[PDB]
């Protein structure tokens, strides 16, 4: 009875009805997306509409929602594309259809307001003087976690260098081939941080693809201000944790849930398809941190493999009220008359 | 030009291109390079794996780009 409804478990779609719960919890983006001119697309075709028809579903639904036509639209309607396809590729092929979706419109650039950072990449040549600063784009972090005790060690880790030498010098124009060093800084932290934990890797002593259940600590509140090149000292980049998306299993397959705080208040629910519960911080946040190497437990390969932080400042404008004035009329009767 | 591209081991390689190069020439280039057979080969760019049939000046990736090679079986 928690007021939020479930998703319907309708075939092998592994991460989706979690990534869906997360994107309709982000509110200023589910206003934007009802608010998108979607009266001249097909049905079949339209991932913007299908996307309208899930979270109009989400928000007015007392019964299980389904995604069969969501499915459709986009083209996965098998296993194989769930299973070659990670969480972020699908996040970026939704949100970059229904940004270009809302291009001339009254939302226009909202998914860079939320989920774009920017970042340089720099190559810095080591005896010649010369550095190329690139600045970069970026919507989600991927974090290396294999020998990490926690996101810091992982945002470290990301902006460690890479040496370029021997065989891989940097071309650095009149100077030829040099050696360097190549980095990232980050310049921004976006309202919305989708941060992937990288849970399986390529193990170089056995060329296999192998998982990593190893402990992986995240916070409810992650300080990332000593990561930015300049800080706002009225704007620290202080981020919430909203979302945890959890995965039991070995493969690339089994059990996917979310956990969510919808509010940013801490008091989080599990969503598990059609069955959304009330459950502890801990259930959310400690329970899926890794760590059970010697449980004989589904404990044992159960953990975090996407998080999704909300900077705090941003927190009342993401998570903003969304009423019925907000769907559009129009909008609400073609979907009724679908539903039939 | 000269671009990036990231392994599974996390080594940053070097490889030069053209922009009229197409994705699975890229990964020819890296074979040649590092030995990867292109069947194992999966390239992701902006966050959306690149089709070997395009180009690298379709997917605007210039000088200096980092392209990422991924595991076949990355999702769920």
């Amino acid at each position: 009875h928690t007021g939020y409804v479930g998703l319907k478990n309708q075939g092998a779609t592994c991460y989706m009805n979690s990534l869906l719960q997360t994107l309709f919890f982000t509110n200023q983006l589910r206003k934007a997306v009802y608010m998108m001119p979607t009266e001249g697309d097909d049905s079949s075709k339209s991932v913007p509409l299908a996307l309208q028809r899930v979270f109009y579903e989400l928000q007015h639904s007392d019964k299980p929602v389904g995604t069969k036509k969501l499915t459709k639209s986009f083209g996965w309607e098998t296993l194989d594309s769930f299973m070659q396809h990670d969480v972020q590729e699908l996040c970026r092929k939704l949100l970059d259809n229904v940004e270009n979706k809302m291009k001339g419109t009254c939302v226009e650039g909202t998914i860079p307001k939320l989920f774009r950072g920017k970042m340089v990449s720099y190559i810095q040549c080591k005896e010649v003087d010369y550095r190329s600063d690139r600045r970069e784009d970026y919507y989600d972090i991927q974090l290396s976690i294999k020998g990490k005790k926690n996101i810091f060690e992982s945002f470290v880790d990301y902006v460690a260098v890479e040496q370029l030498d021997g065989d891989n010098k940097y071309d650095a124009g009149e100077h030829g081939l040099q050696e360097a060093e190549k980095g990232v800084k980050f310049l921004t932290l976006p309202p919305v941080l989708h941060l992937q934990l990288m849970r399986f890797m390529y193990d170089p002593q056995t060329d296999q693809n192998i998982k990593i259940n190893d402990r992986f600590e995240f916070p409810e509140q992650l300080p990332l201000d000593e990561f930015l090149q300049k800080t706002d000292p009225k704007d620290p980049a202080n981020y919430i944790l909203h979302a945890v998306l959890v995965h039991s299993g070995d493969n690339h397959g089994g059990h996917y849930v979310v956990y969510l705080n919808p509010k940013g208040d801490g008091k989080w629910c599990k969503f598990d398809d059609d069955v959304v519960s009330r459950c502890t911080k801990e259930e959310a946040i400690e329970h899926n941190y890794g760590g059970h190497d010697d449980d004989l437990s589904v404990r044992h390969c159960t953990n975090a493999y996407m998080l999704v932080y909300i900077r705090e400042s941003k927190l009342s404008e993401v998570l903003q009220a969304v009423t019925d004035h907000d769907i559009p009329q129009q909008l609400v009767e073609r979907l009724q008359e679908e539903k039939r | 030009m000269q671009i990036f591209v990231k392994t599974l081991t996390g080594k940053t390689i070097t490889l030069e291109v053209e922009p009229s190069d197409t994705i699975e020439n890229v990964k020819a280039k890296i074979q040649d390079k590092e030995g990867i057979p292109p069947d194992q080969q999966r390239l992701i760019f902006a966050g959306k794996q690149l089709e070997d049939g395009r180009t690298l000046s379709d997917y605007n990736i210039q000088k200096e780009s980092t392209l990422h090679l991924v595991l076949r079986l990355r999702g769920g």
